[PDB]
RNA sequence: CGCACGCCCGGCGGCGACGACCCAUUCGAACGUCUGCCCUAUCAACUUUCGAUGGUAGUCGCCGUGCCUACCAUGGUGACCACGGGUGACGGGGAAUCAGGGUUCGAUUCCGGAGAGGGAGCCUGAGAAACGGCUACCACAUCCAAGGAAGGCAGCAGGCGC
RNA sequence: GAAACUGCGAAUGGCUCAUUAAAUCAGUUAUGGUUCCUUUGGUCGCUCGACUUGGAUAACUGUGGUAAUUCUAGAGCUAAU
């Protein structure tokens, strides 16, 4: 059907090839997955050798990684902002590999607070009134507190990250082919990558 | 071709089988196994053509379905099972044991061995490997995977394995000054002492071999088998002892034995 | 695809000039003296000799 | 329009031929696998649904 | 200077967001006695298809032509000359076969006429299968 | 699932058959590298904004790749014969003829390719774009209670036509 | 031990040369850029949380359709690697 072959298109010299055989199967080709954002929907494609290949047609969750301290959590994709290849893949917000998405910052914040015993986001004059957040931020023995005061030293977050946390949504880049593995796994944008992409989103936006 | 091929025509059959033309159209396409299609000896060929125990492929079928023939200490009820190099074929009811090692010419000789020698075989290691728990792995020339080997054995050595346990006893390192039988190319069956190895990064490394009588010949490294340390082979050899004398010498020896018979 | 030979070969060569008096006379003297049945049986022995002489020549040209 | 009429729990069945129009006039514009009362078919078929 | 294309250009193996308190570079010697040149180690360019600072393995053939054209993007046309031997007339005939070959920005200045050594790699584009591995400046070319 | 039936206080296990994610192996397959083909100039310029040659990121595929999307770059080939046209052209191992060179043939039993009336599309399976598989249309064509049913000899024989 | 369900094979073999002019094909190398039934050899108490479970279907039994085909609808009974 959808042919994936070299013999259908002109030689290096601009001379036409006359096809010496009809379409073979291994010269295969199938329609594009076109993965949207919605409730989990995955169809299975049986491929050469009797192996499987999962078509994610809708996805909500995704395994994203805060790379600077090896904090990976399953979060909830909310929307797409910028795609490098094509900008109709933004309009009809398709999930493809290496597209910029926004994710829920809540599992990263929860880990950050429970690891450093310091607040992240939570704007000045934050009423922490359930006060089991204050349990996670206070009430230790002696030597355990020494370990936690030792560690809070190197919890200096990049201001670019700290804004996104306080807004409540982080930028991430999809590192897995979602149309072939049925997964929207990626990494949270940081440093020079983040400054590059934040310029690109603002510039395009206007 | 829309899939794997199952018929092998008699003219396409490997030449070392010495199959006659006017018998049929086909030869026995060897069933998949440890050795390659091209370089094996199918059990029907060895049993019917070489030994002359059977006359037809149906007679060979009638033998091999009584569990008589044992290849490498396991019963093989497949008449086109590929029996290749170094393989040990023990028939119990007759009380006879054969090791398939090459004639001095490019074919398999029918070399009888003793009950005590038909208990092991030499395997050329093909690739060393680490498994899924830092467990080291060997792969041999006859498709055997041996795990937890000796930590010195490397990619071109020879190992002596036992045909009950399938475990490594002793091994011969691939060095200069070690006996090697040549198991591929023009020099097929030539025994000699390794003189040199010539390294070519990206290409096939050629290895110089010295025969007993000062005959020097090269072969690609792949087609060499270290069968002994020094001049001492760890197996028994056919009559000739892998020299491959010239055609003028073979004539002289033939008509010497002829005229002596008279 | 059958189990047959197809390996046949002519064992004689007809001479170029069909009516040379000296050649007719030569061949009849062989036919009569030895009681051959026809010319072919003489041309056959010419051809076998011609092959042997060719193989001798082709080895004699090779350096000793 | 013959009727292949089978009783399951009995496990017996019979071909019963029809040539009264009015009997069949109910069955029309139904779909397959719907229970329909045979009270109308004949007086031996009374309180029956097929 | 770099990152002209819409997607962010990085050597994808090296990680550049290690928390602290120069950028590192990934490269390799590509075997067969080729000196991984100085620009590979001390450049700041990004290339998928550089044999030194990229994901291509050199294996198979090692051929050599003369640089003919340098008018396409990180690619050049070399011209390979040989003598084909006709059998009937016991003489040769001068033939040629020019191939599109991938030039890394590693080799900073090559001039049309320079001698190139090329290593076979996987197919890089429609017609590109070879990589420039060392350049030998054409006869003289000092001034 | 099948044969052998066992070894102590209701205790107590060997040969095989079948099956299985992964690994190597065997059989391959697939897409690439370098060099190689007949006649033709009454075929000298050809290819490209609907892929032509490259770059980046995707899509798809068993995988590498303009294979195909989007945005960029102006490239690729050519008197060393490109582009186009012709073949009573499937390629090769080989065959006939020969002093030495050579010329002509190779549908034809071995290897490789392509096709099953002409194109196209697919199910099942490890492997098929299969035709002694299915689904359409084009050409032909069989059987009809006229509503419908069924086709594929360039398999072995055999019939018409040529 | 017929039938039927299941498993495997039917992609090989055979036939012809219409296509096809760097295409096919031949020698030479690459997969460090892939898939692989079958075979042979490894693996298969590596995991920390029932002395054998379930509801259908065929062959079979019976009731039928249209002129027709290797068309098959309906009912009752029963299996599994």
């Amino acid at each position: 059907g959808i042919s994936r072959d070299n013999w259908h298109k002109r030689r290096k010299t601009g001379g036409k090839r006359k096809p010496y055989h009809k379409k073979r199967k291994y010269e295969l080709g199938r329609p594009a997955a076109n993965t949207k954002i919605g409730p989990r929907r995955i169809h299975t494609v049986r491929v050469r050798g009797g192996n499987k290949k999962y078509r994610a047609l809708r996805l909500d969750v995704g395994n994203f990684s805060w790379g600077s301290e090896c904090c990976t959590r399953k979060t909830r994709i909310i929307d797409v902002v910028y795609n490098a290849s094509n900008n109709e893949l933004v309009r009809t917000k398709t999930l493809v590999k290496n597209c910029i998405v926004l994710i829920d910052s809540t599992p990263y914040r929860q880990w950050y607070e429970s690891h450093y015993a310091l607040p992240l986001g939570r704007k000045k004059g934050a009423k922490l009134t359930p006060e089991e957040e204050e349990i996670l931020n206070k009430k230790r023995s002696k030597k355990i507190q020494k370990k936690y005061d030792e560690r809070k030293k190197n919890a200096k977050i990049s201001s670019l990250l700290e804004e996104q946390f306080q807004q409540g949504k982080l930028l991430a880049c999809i590192a897995s082919r979602p149309g072939q593995c049925g997964r929207a796994d990626g990494y949270v944008l940081e440093g020079k990558e983040l400054e590059f992409y934040l310029r690109k989103i603002k510039a395009r936006k206007g | 071709a829309r899939g794997p091929k199952k018929h092998l025509k008699r003219v396409a059959a490997p030449k070392h089988w010495m199959l006659d033309k006017l018998t049929g159209v086909f030869a026995p396409r060897p069933s998949t196994g440890p050795h390659k299609l091209r370089e094996c000896l199918p059990l029907i060929i060895f049993l019917r053509n070489k030994l002359k125990y059977a006359l037809t492929g149906d007679e060979v079928k009638k033998i091999c379905m009584q569990r008589f023939i044992k290849i490498d200490g396991k019963v093989r009820a497949d008449i086109t099972y590929p029996a290749g190099f170094m393989d040990v074929i023990s028939i119990d009811k007759t009380g006879e044991n054969f090791r398939l090692i090459y004639d001095t010419k490019g074919r398999f000789a029918v070399h009888r061995i003793t009950p005590e020698e038909a208990k092991y075989k030499l395997c050329k290691v093909r690739k060393i490997f680490v498994g899924t728990k830092g467990i080291p792995h060997l792969v041999t020339h006859d498709a055997r995977t041996i795990r937890y080997p000796d930590p010195l054995i490397k990619v071109n050595d020879t190992i002596q394995i036992d045909l009950e346990t399938g475990k490594i006893t002793d091994f011969i390192k691939f060095d200069t000054g070690n006996l090697c039988m040549v198991t591929g190319g023009a020099n097929l069956g030539r025994i000699g002492v390794i003189t040199n190895r010539e390294r070519h990064p990206g290409s096939f490394d050629v290895v110089h071999v010295k025969d007993a009588n000062g005959n020097s010949f090269a072969t690609r490294l792949s087609n060499i088998f270290v069968i002994g340390k020094g001049n001492k082979p760890w197996i028994s050899l056919p009559r000739g002892k892998g020299i491959r004398l010239t055609i003028a010498e073979e004539r002289d020896k033939r008509l010497a034995a002829k005229q002596s018979s008279g | 695809p059958v189990a047959r030979s197809w390996v046949c070969r002519k064992t004689y060569v007809t001479p170029r000039r069909p009516f040379e008096k000296s050649r007719l006379d030569q061949e009849l003297k062989l036919i009569g003296e030895y009681g051959l049945r026809n010319k072919r049986e003489v041309w056959r022995v010419k051809f076998t000799l011609a092959k042997i002489r060719k193989a001798a020549r082709e080895l004699l040209t090779l350096d000793e | 329009m013959k009727l292949n009429i089978s009783f399951p729990a009995t496990g017996c069945q019979k071909l019963i031929e029809v040539d009264d129009e009015r009997k069949l006039r109910t069955f029309y514009e139904k779909r397959m696998a719907t229970e329909v009362a045979a009270d109308a078919l004949g007086e031996e078929w009374k309180g029956y649904v097929v | 200077d770099i990152q002209t294309e819409r997607a962010y250009q990085k050597q994808p193996t090296i990680f550049q967001n290690k928390k602290r308190v120069k950028l590192p570079r990934y490269y390799k010697n590509i075997g067969l006695g080729f000196k991984t040149p100085k620009e590979a180690i001390e450049g700041t360019y990004i290339d998928k298809k550089c044999p030194f600072t990229g994901n291509v393995s050199i294996r198979g053939r090692i051929l050599s032509g003369v640089v003919t054209k340098m008018k396409m993007q990180r690619t050049i046309v070399i011209r390979r000359d040989y003598l084909h031997y006709i059998r009937k007339y016991n003489r040769f005939e001068k033939r040629h076969k020019n191939m599109s070959v991938h030039l890394s920005p590693c080799f900073r200045d090559v001039q049309i006429g320079d001698i190139v050594t090329v290593g076979e790699c996987r197919p890089l584009s429609k017609t590109v299968r070879f990589n420039v591995l060392k350049v030998t400046k054409a006869a003289g070319t000092k001034k």
